[PDB]
């Protein structure tokens, strides 16, 4: 953990419309469609979230947090990630 | 955000 590999942990959620539909009574600030583009899904436990990919999970969001910032701090390893994101994105993240 |  978590899962740094080119394979997904969680097949079922490696669509946008699967993931989105996990945030169908999503009550937090953090927005849903950037949740969901990041990677991540709602467990519907609290504000609780893991991204499909690296099985990366979040929770205890902010306000105006940005998901793929968070996911790159924790989980700079995600495949997902890099593929959306960049190389560069993921250790500008990790700025000396 | 807090990892879990
Ligand atoms: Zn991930």
């Amino acid at each position: 953990f978590p899962n740094s590999t080119n394979l997904p942990r969680n097949p079922s959620m490696a669509d946008y419309e699967a993931r989105i539909f996990t945030f169908g009574t999503w009550i937090y600030s953090v927005n849903k469609e950037q949740l969901a583009r990041a990677g991540f899904y709602a467990l519907g436990e609290g504000d609780k979230v893991k991204c499909f990919h690296c099985g990366g999970g979040l929770t205890d969001w902010k306000p105006s947090e940005d998901p793929w910032e968070q996911h790159a701090k924790w989980y700079p390893g995600c495949k997902y990630l890099l593929e959306q994101k960049g190389q560069e994105y993921i250790n500008n993240i990790h700025l000396t | 955000a807090k990892p879990f």
